[PDB]
């Protein structure tokens, strides 16, 4: 049960502007409707932000 | 001003072309006089204190002669068109500070080592358009400038609604967000500003500048948000204030070099050029060479000024006279 990643790459998990995060940072987005949920986790792929979580379908 | 000389130049104002001597009644009159053989040329001018004659011009020792149309001495005020580069983003990002730095060189001193900087800062928001950004940035610039209890600011800041694209709506530190109402403002303009001029102490001079945008973070990368394009100027500083300091200077080779130094104790010099008008100009360069051993040349200039009504009637009639008298061929501007 090892950490998913090291701390130098977990340290860069931040909260705030989608425009100001570099390629080295992971972006979190706290859901505003619910009080303790998450709505998306993003990191820059090619200058664009993309969700790390796989999209689900029926 | 203080100009360089080909060992001398003298200036004579031409307010009226006369056909002969004894017609020189008013001051500033002028008549070109030459031999019938066309050997020498000189100008009989009506000074305020009488009539006077130019130096003589050996027409076979004249080097060059050309007239200036008075549109070549007007200084066009440099104006930039600041905008947003759609490359980065055609609209403001929602959380970044858009600072704009105006880099002024050869500020009070003469050297470009004399630098002055003025900032216009703005932060954008979720719904800020490009027009709302432009007006808030113009206001910030004008308020960081034009705090002068002294005079008009270093640069004139305007805006443009796309409906006009020609009229420039000013923006002063007294302007309010309320009187700027259009919603299609598409640029911020910054125009070079004419500086003060007092005869013999403050020559016509300007302070050049460059809009230097700073870096914003758009996609994690740092990028410049603006485009400082140089548009064709629309306003010029006319000739009147160069000819004025020119006469001030060239009337000390013919007259008094002391100009106010012993203030009560002065040779009052009545100048004939008004710095409020525009003057064509005509320079003639020629030399004097001596005899057997004195072959060294003494080169001199004789420059004349004449108002431009937009068609150059005065100087062109003066040109015709000099050409019919001296047989020369000076081009009529």
């Amino acid at each position: 049960m090892k950490r998913v990643l090291n701390l130098g790459n977990l340290s860069r998990i931040v909260e705030g502007d989608p425009n100001e995060i570099t390629d080295d940072e992971i972006l979190v987005i706290k859901d505003k409707i619910i009080e303790g949920k998450i709505i998306d986790i993003q990191k820059r792929v090619d200058g664009k932000l993309v969700s790390l979580i796989t999209e689900k379908y029926t | 001003m203080v100009i360089s000389i080909n060992q001398v130049r003298q200036l004579y104002v031409a307010k009226a072309l006369k056909a002969n001597t004894a017609a020189l009644t008013t001051a500033g009159d002028i008549v070109p006089k030459a031999d019938t053989a066309k050997t020498t040329l000189y100008f009989q001018s009506m000074s305020p204190a009488g009539i006077v004659a130019s130096d003589k011009i050996n027409l076979k020792h004249v080097l060059y002669a050309k007239a200036t149309p008075s549109e070549a001495l007007a200084h066009k005020l440099v104006r930039y068109s600041v905008t947003l580069d759609a490359d980065v983003s055609a609209t403001p990002v929602a959380g970044q500070n858009y600072i704009l730095r105006l880099a002024f060189r050869q500020y009070i001193g003469l050297s470009e080592e004399d630098q002055y900087f003025k900032y216009g800062e703005v932060i954008a928001r979720s719904g800020m358009t490009a027009s709302d950004f432009y007006k808030k940035m113009a206001i910030s610039l004008a308020k960081n400038l034009e705090n002068k209890t002294e005079s008009t600011p270093l640069v004139n800041i305007y805006l443009i609604s796309a409906a006009a694209a020609s009229t420039d709506v000013p923006v002063t530190s007294a302007t309010k967000e309320s009187d700027l109402t259009a919603t299609d403002y598409n640029q911020i303009i910054i125009e070079e500003t004419e500086q003060p001029w007092v005869l013999g102490m403050m020559p016509q001079a300007f302070i050049p500048f460059t809009p230097q945008f700073l870096t914003i973070t758009v996609d994690g990368e740092d990028r410049l948000w603006g485009v400082a394009t140089v548009v064709t100027p629309t306003k010029t500083v006319p000739d009147g204030h160069l000819i004025a300091d020119l006469e001030y200077f060239c009337m000390g080779a013919r007259g008094d070099i002391y100009r106010g130094m012993g203030y009560p104790n002065i040779i009052k010099t009545t100048y004939l050029v008004d710095p409020g008008a525009v003057y064509d100009v005509l320079d003639i360069h020629y030399f004097y060479t001596g005899s057997n051993e004195s072959v060294q040349k003494s080169e001199k200039t004789i420059t004349l000024v004449a108002v431009d009504d937009g068609s150059h009637t005065a100087m062109n009639a003066l040109i015709g006279a000099i050409n019919t008298a001296s047989g020369l061929t000076i081009a009529t501007l």
